[PDB]
Formats: C-alpha cells, structure tokens, sequence
RNA sequence: UUGACAUUGUGAAGAGACAUAGUUUCUUUACUUAUUCAAUGAAGCGGAGCUGGAAUUCAUUUUCCACGUUCUAGCAUUCAAGGUCCCAUUCGGGGCUGAUCCGGGUU
RNA sequence: GCUUGUGACGGCCCGUGAAAAUCCACAGGAAGGAAUAGUUUUCAUGCCAGGUCGUACUGAUAACCGCAGCAGGUCUCCAAG
RNA sequence: GAUGGGGAAGCUCCGUUUCAAAGGCCUGAUUUUAUGCAGGCCACCAUCGAAAGGGAAUCCGGUUAAGAUUCCGGAACCUGG
C-alpha cells in the first residue's frame, strides 16, 4: 500500500476507505437526531424544575 | 460576544475527559522520600519517652534570634584572622621580645562535642546551645542531665547547620560560651534568665512526661466525631 | 509559600547534567595506523586459467582480497592502485579461507591491457 | 518407592495451563471513582469463545475518564446481554442483567454472576457456566452482605463488593454425554494435561499407594488423614463420611 | 500439627495479689504505626462549605439525605470555550476564574 | 478427465482452530500557505547508492546414522499413455 | 534469560515488570555557536529464541570441464538519499 497512490486507499466521503457508506448514513442520521433529542431533554427538565 | 461562543464543559463522571488536577497528594514517591517521611509520622504515633521527648521543645524564634546575635560577636578566627595573627606575632614576638604575647587573649565560642562536654563538666561554660535534630541523638540526649546537674544553663535550639554557620563548620551539634567580654556580660545574662525559665527550670516537669501517641488526621476526625455524637446527643 | 504542582502522579527521574570527558591523559599514546589500507586490502591478482578468461573476455580483474575489506574497500583500493574505474564488484569466499574479487572494471577500460601493464600473464 | 502421579503435578513442567488460544483473563472494570460514585456506560462489541472456557467472554469498551481514549475490558457473557447493548457500571447503577453494581446496592434476591471476593478484586465468585451467587440479606451497619455461592455456602462479604446482573451464559453444558474417549481428548487438549487416567490400581507399588498385589485391591481403607503426608494422599482424602448418598442433598 | 518464648506496641471494661489506695499479670474489645494481604501508568481520600429539599420548628435550625451522565452499536483529545486581569499592543503569550476551602494518610 | 489453485456455500465441536514486527487508512484540525504571485512530491519524468555471511556436490541398496561402499534407519516438492 | 531487588556459607537460586528516582522523539529556541534550553507529548522498562511460521523488492534467453533466479544480454522492481 505504501507503493501506489492515495486515491487506491479511499472513496471520496466522510470516513471514505475506512467506514462503509450505509456505516455512515447510520452514523449522521442517529448523530443527528441524538444531538436534537439533547435540546428535547433539556428543556422539559428546565420545565420541571419550575414546575415543581 | 463576536463571532465567540459559550461552550461550559461538563466534567460530571460519566463525560468530558477530567481535565489536568493538582495530583501531587497522589504522586509516587521515590522510596527515600516515603521512607523519611514515614520516620518523621512512626516517630510520633508510638509514645516517646521523656528523655527523647525533652528535645521538640526548642528555643522560641525571638530569644533565638538574640541569642545567634550575641554568639555572632565571638565566632572563631578565621583562616585569614590567624595566618594574619601568627606573621602578627611570629614576627613581632620573636623580635621586639613579647612572651608569645603580642597577641590578646581570645573570646570565642567553644564547639566540639567532646570539648564541651568537659567544659560542662568543669563549670566552665556559661552557657550552652544543643542542637535537636543530631540524628544519632544519643550524641547529645545526656545534655540536658549534665548541665541540669552541673548546675549549667542550657537551651536546645534549632539549627545544627545554625550552630554550624557561627563556627564556620556545615553542622556543629553544640556551641558554647564560657568566657565573655564585659560589654557584654548584661547581654547574656539577660539571654540566660528566659533561657533557664524554658529548659533547666523545667527539666524536672518534663521529665515526667512522655511525648508523641498522635494521631493522623483522618483517624483523628474519625474520634473527634466518633467521640461528638457518642455522647453528647 | 507553598508547594509545587505536578499534574502527573508519575514522579520520574530528574534530567541531569551530563559533562564530556576531559581525561587527564591520553588513551593510548599513539593512533594506529591504517589497519586497511589498499595494499593490505588488495593482497595478490588470483592468475588460474579461467580467471585469465574473465579477463580476455569480460573485462574483468581477478583479485585475492582481504577477509577484512567489503565491497566499497575493494572498489576504492583498485580505483587507487590501478588508476581504473569499476563498473560492479562482486566477491566470493574461497574454499581456502580466502576472498575472490570478480572486479569489472567500467567500459573505458581493458583489462587485458591494464593486467599485463602490472605485468601478469 | 517413586513420586506418584499427584506429586508431580506441582512442578508443572508438563502440567501447565494450554494457554495460548485464551481471549485473556476476564475481569471487572478497575474500582474507580467512576464505579464507586456513579455509574460509567461501556458498549458489548463483541461475545466471544474462550478457549477451555464454557462460558463466552463479552468484550466491552468503555471510555477513559482521564484520557481520550477507549479501554477495553473482557467479562464472562451473563445469558442474555448482547452486543450493541449498553452496559452499567456503578454504585449508581440500575438492576438490569448484564450491568455491575455493588451487592449493597442489590435487593435481597438479585441474582449476580463474577461476584468479588473483597471490593475491587475484579470478580472471584460464580464464573463457571450456568453459575450464579444469590444475595439472601444485608447488614447496614458494618456494610455487609450475605450471599449464597454455587456450592451452597453462605459466606458475608462487604457491601461494597462488586457482582454483575444475571447468570453466566453456556448452561447446561454438562447436560450432554460426552460420548466418545476422543471429546474428551479434545476437551482437556485445551485444558491442562490431566487426560487420560491410569488407575492406580493398575500401577505397581513403587508407583502408588494402590499399586500392586496379585489381585487389584487397595488393600488398606482409602480415606486419607488431613495431616497425612505429600506421597500419602492419594483416594478419599479428609472423607468425612462415604458411599452412596442417599436421599435430598440440599443445604438447609 | 499443638504449646511456650521472641518479633509485640496503645486504650477501655472485667477478672487476678502486698492482704477494699494501683505497680503487675491474664480474659474480653477497641486503636494504628510494627508485621500481613490486595489494588492502581499511586486520580478524585478525609474534614469542612456552598446551594436544592425532605423534614418539625417549642426561638431558630436541633438535624438527615442528596449536592451534572440511562429510549438509539453517533461525537467527546490541542493547559477549554466563555468571563476577567496583565505584557505595552503584532503575532504571540501569561495569570485568575470556569473547576469552593482545608489536611499532603495513594486507596 | 488428472494434478494444483481459488471462489460462493454447506457439515462439525463441552475442539470454534498463534503472536509480533511492519504497511496503510480514517476521525482530528496544531499549523503553514496566493495574485504581481504562492502552495503542492501520496501525479509523471529525472540523479545517486544498496554492505556482511551461505551459494560446489551427495541426500542415499556407496557422499547421512548404524565399527563398512551394511537388504536396516532417516523430513519433503514435481508426476505421461 | 540480564537488570533494581529477595534467598543462599557459597558455586548460585528466585523473579521479568516484578515493591525501581528505569528512558527518547519531534521541532523550536542559536544567528557569541555550536547545539545549551523552551513547550508538548509517549511511559512501551532489556535481550536471545523459526534457513518449514510472519516478511519490501527479478524475470526470460544465452553461457561453464565444474557456478548461476548470483555471470553475460535484455528488460523490471523495491528501499534509502
Ligand atoms: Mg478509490
Ligand atoms: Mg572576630
Ligand atoms: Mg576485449
Ligand atoms: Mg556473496
Ligand atoms: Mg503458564
Ligand atoms: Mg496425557
Ligand atoms: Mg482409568
Ligand atoms: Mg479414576
Ligand atoms: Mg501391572
Ligand atoms: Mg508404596
Ligand atoms: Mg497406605
Ligand atoms: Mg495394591
Ligand atoms: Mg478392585
Ligand atoms: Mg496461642
Ligand atoms: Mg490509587
Ligand atoms: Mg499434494
Ligand atoms: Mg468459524
Ligand atoms: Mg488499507
Ligand atoms: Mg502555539
Ligand atoms: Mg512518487
Ligand atoms: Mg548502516
Ligand atoms: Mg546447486
Ligand atoms: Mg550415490
Ligand atoms: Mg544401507
Ligand atoms: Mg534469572
Ligand atoms: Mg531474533
Ligand atoms: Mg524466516
Ligand atoms: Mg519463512
Ligand atoms: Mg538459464
Ligand atoms: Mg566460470
Ligand atoms: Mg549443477
Ligand atoms: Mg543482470
Ligand atoms: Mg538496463
Ligand atoms: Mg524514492
């Protein structure tokens, strides 16, 4: 591998000739929704704490 | 405020790596150093007889101070003083006919365990320093006893490298005054009276009373709030 | 005031100062001298028939060489004794203890003519 | 006569473990603050065979709390975990099988699997497959806490020692004849070098206290004192009773 | 394997005698620094304090708990962004805070 | 067809069938970089160098071990009708 | 199988990361100058052990009395610079 150019050793996307691509469809939707339901959590245990 | 955000981390167990602590309490020491630190803690868990414990009482930082300034006026000759003293008098009193008397009669202190020792032993001292650190201290743990009883005052004082810097040696273990110039007789026998009040008056009470048996702190805690609730409810 | 602060639990050796030697006197007196020059590094042209071939035919020189000398002591030592250039050196050890240097020398050359100017045959 | 058999084994020169296929030994998480303040998550990436071992092992990886970086720990599988399953670790932790919480922390009744001996010993108790140690009470005062082991003992430990949710997975195993001399074979293949079994019945007697006589025959009774003697104890060692057990086992 | 002696110290209660002052000796049960065992690239121990509140106030707090993470097989690192004070405003770079105080007993 | 290679599968296990050097990749974004001219050697082409020791032959009813040119023993590859 | 160590009268036995203050890389700081300090890491703690295991890279034709994937002819490839 050391003796042949870079483009033999990756595909063009994010994680590119390490991850699958479905691998990475996976890893943003579930990063996504994740990082949303974050603001989700807090803000009702925001409302708890004022309602309580 | 810019373009500049609020981002506060989040170091509660479980996210964000712990970020960079003071961990010298939890560093691992050398052997050497955990070895003298644990002689300095057994030495005072166990109960210390009171022959040994007489020595952690030391001189009080102020008739300390002036007790260095009195001794600091008789410090030896040095090198120089004397090769200049002897072509002083090699010369002179070999010459002009003096009795090895062309030079004046010394006031020094006197150092040397051994020579204070029969100094004390002779009541020729006027006054003498212990040090308290003297590791092998049996060096020096009869001290007390022999000035007691040779009717000598004594002080132990902290500063073996201090008695030392006043000889010109690095340690001295003791330091001595049996002689002193008149302008300066008042001066210690002023030294002498607080000195006498904190040791050889006291020596017969401290005699009786055995030191060390302290706790660590976090046994201490323990007892001193073991020992709150048990009774006092 | 007060203590210092390590960040690291891990309390490693102090880096101290390492100085040079500064001997109070010398080693050994006298440095040896070369213990490889060209004479001791080429010992003898090897003159067996069918080294002479190599010769003839391949522009090549046969020497008897040092155990002690590779292939870069071999070449130098010809290039310096022989005033030649040496394409490739190439070298076996003799079922007598001894090193073969097959030596061809580059295409300016004629090893024929530059083994009997040293005067064998 | 000659060191029998038994003696042997202890200079293990050809009776050490076969070791080389082995994942590694299976271990709880190192005793932190995490685990003994709060809980700290790990993911099981992997359940794997362990040589010699009947229980899988469950890789299962967590973060490092003081560098960036994931630790990988190996556990004994409790049946039912799975890998993407996120598991517990901590004081503070939830009785879920497959997550590890201090026995003080545990109703009585919770079933747990590589239970520690003393806190932090990273798992002694119940690791054999099918195995499992139940906790039947606690002592609040003097953090305690009595369990019940394999075996049937009852044995206190502390409260804060550690145990995992569940049994070990690969029960029953012994459920199934073996069969044939060659499972066996290939059973303590990669085991320890204990297979097959002379008899000493059938040895002579310089060989074995058994050994010899023109019928086989022990000849003398073979339950063997305690304080007999390296090269005695050979049979029904320390044997406080003997023949068949009639009637229910069962501790009470 | 079993006993004694030595390693072997400190308390407290109870027995044991000059024959109902405590020198002393045994039994119990406390202590930790000797000795002993585990752990860890000795990382968060012990003691106090901030806030939340259960709690019921017999003057006001007498206390006890807590005191950042659990739908998801992502991401978590550059003394941390933020705040604030300096260097003499250059790019670079430093302190404090963010991350409470105290004791250096690694647990 | 025969020998060998290889693939996608399938049977088996209380057996589930090494390790390390080494090579690459990705996440990261410290940094370093242009218009009067910078960045680029994981694209092409071009220059130099690559030491040391082994290397013959036998490998067996005569080159090995059995006192020997011993009907014995001694690991393997190629394989026509 | 060395080493801090622990046994042993001792030849030596134990241990191998062990109860040790165990070491070196990347560049910056130099423009007295050659390399002192300034960061930050990395704590992995010997070494021997396979000519059948792992492993950078070569082929064809010709050539000798006896060598050849090693010489000659041609044509490649790898590693370092
Ligand atoms: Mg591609
Ligand atoms: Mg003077
Ligand atoms: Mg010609
Ligand atoms: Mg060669
Ligand atoms: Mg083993
Ligand atoms: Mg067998
Ligand atoms: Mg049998
Ligand atoms: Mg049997
Ligand atoms: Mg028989
Ligand atoms: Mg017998
Ligand atoms: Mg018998
Ligand atoms: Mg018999
Ligand atoms: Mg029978
Ligand atoms: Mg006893
Ligand atoms: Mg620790
Ligand atoms: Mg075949
Ligand atoms: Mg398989
Ligand atoms: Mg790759
Ligand atoms: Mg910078
Ligand atoms: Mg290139
Ligand atoms: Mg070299
Ligand atoms: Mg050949
Ligand atoms: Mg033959
Ligand atoms: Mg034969
Ligand atoms: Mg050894
Ligand atoms: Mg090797
Ligand atoms: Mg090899
Ligand atoms: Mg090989
Ligand atoms: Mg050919
Ligand atoms: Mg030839
Ligand atoms: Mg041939
Ligand atoms: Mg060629
Ligand atoms: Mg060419
Ligand atoms: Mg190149």
């Amino acid at each position: 591998y050391a003796t042949v150019s870079k483009t033999h050793k990756t595909v063009s996307r994010a994680y590119g000739g390490s991850r699958c691509a479905n691998c990475v469809k996976e890893r943003i939707i579930r990063a996504f929704l994740i990082e949303e339901q974050k603001i989700v959590k807090k803000v009702v245990k925001e409302q708890t704490e004022a309602a309580k | 405020n810019p373009l500049t955000h609020s981002t506060p981390k989040n170091f509660g167990i479980g996210q964000a790596v712990q970020p960079k602590r003071n961990l010298s309490r939890y560093v691992k020491w050398p052997e050497y150093v955990r070895v003298q630190r644990q002689k300095k803690i057994l030495s005072i868990r166990l109960k210390v007889p009171p022959t040994i414990a007489q020595f952690q009482y030391t001189l009080d930082r102020n008739t300390a101070a002036e007790t260095f300034k009195l001794f600091n006026k008789y410090r030896p000759e040095t090198a120089a003083e004397k090769k200049e003293r002897l072509t002083k008098e090699a010369a002179a009193v070999a010459e002009g006919k003096s009795k090895q008397d062309a030079s004046p009669k010394p006031y020094a202190v006197k150092y040397g365990l051994n020579h204070v020792v029969a100094l004390i032993e002779n009541k020729k001292a006027k006054l003498v320093l212990i040090a308290n650190d003297v590791d092998p201290i049996e060096l020096v743990v009869f001290l007390p006893a022999l000035c007691k009883k040779m009717g000598v005052p004594y002080a132990i004082v902290k500063g073996k490298a201090r008695l030392g810097t006043l000889v010109n040696q690095k340690t001295s273990a003791v330091a001595a005054l049996t002689e002193v110039r008149a302008e300066d007789e008042a001066a210690l026998a002023k030294l002498v009276s607080t000195i006498d009040a904190n040791f050889a008056d006291k020596y017969d009470e401290v005699k009786k009373h055995w030191g060390g048996g302290i706790l660590g702190n976090k046994a201490q805690a323990k007892m001193d709030k073991r020992a709150k609730n048990s009774d006092s409810a | 005031k007060a203590l210092k602060v390590r960040t690291s639990a891990t309390f490693r050796l102090p880096k101290t100062l390492k100085l040079a030697r500064a001997p109070k006197y010398a080693s050994k007196a006298v440095p040896h001298y070369n213990r490889l020059d060209s004479y001791k590094v080429i010992e003898q042209p090897i003159t067996s028939e069918t080294a002479m071939k190599k010769v003839e035919d391949g522009n090549i020189l046969v020497f008897q060489v040092s155990m002690k000398a590779n292939k870069y002591q071999i070449k130098k030592a010809v290039k310096e004794l022989y005033e030649v250039d040496v394409l490739k050196v190439n070298t076996l050890v003799r079922p007598n203890g001894t090193k073969k240097a097959y030596v061809r020398l580059t295409a300016d050359y004629d090893a024929l003519d530059i083994a009997n100017r040293i005067g064998y045959i | 006569g000659r060191v029998i058999r038994n003696q042997r084994k202890g200079a293990g020169s050809i009776f050490t473990s076969h070791t080389r296929l082995r994942q590694g030994a299976a271990k709880l998480r190192t005793l932190d603050y995490a685990e003994r303040h709060g809980y700290i998550r790990g993911i099981v990436k992997q359940i794997v065979h362990d040589s010699g071992r009947g229980a899988p092992l469950a890789k299962v990886v967590f973060r490092d709390p003081y560098k960036y970086r994931l630790r990988e720990e190996i556990f004994i599988a409790n049946e039912g975990v799975h890998t993407g399953q996120f598991i517990y670790a901590g004081k503070k932790a939830s009785l879920n099988v497959g997550n590890v919480l201090p026995l003080g922390s545990v109703p009585e009744g919770t079933i747990v699997s590589n239970v520690e001996e003393k806190p932090g010993d990273r798992g002694a108790l119940a690791r054999a497959s099918g195995n499992y140690v139940i906790i039947i009470g606690h002592n609040p005062d003097e953090n305690k806490t009595r369990v019940r082991l394999p075996s049937g003992a009852k044995k206190v430990i502390s409260s804060d020692a550690r145990g995992v949710i569940g049994v070990i997975a690969g029960g029953g195993r012994v459920d199934k004849p073996l069969l044939k001399a060659g499972r066996a074979f290939h059973k303590y293949r990669l085991k320890r070098n204990s297979w097959p079994k002379t008899r000493g019945v059938a040895m002579n007697p310089v060989d074995h206290p058994h050994g010899g006589g023109n019928h086989q025959h022990i000849g003398k009774a073979s339950t063997i004192s305690r304080g007999a003697v390296s090269g005695q104890k050979a049979g029904l060692i320390a044997a406080r009773r003997t023949g068949l057990l009639r009637g229910s086992q069962k501790t009470q």
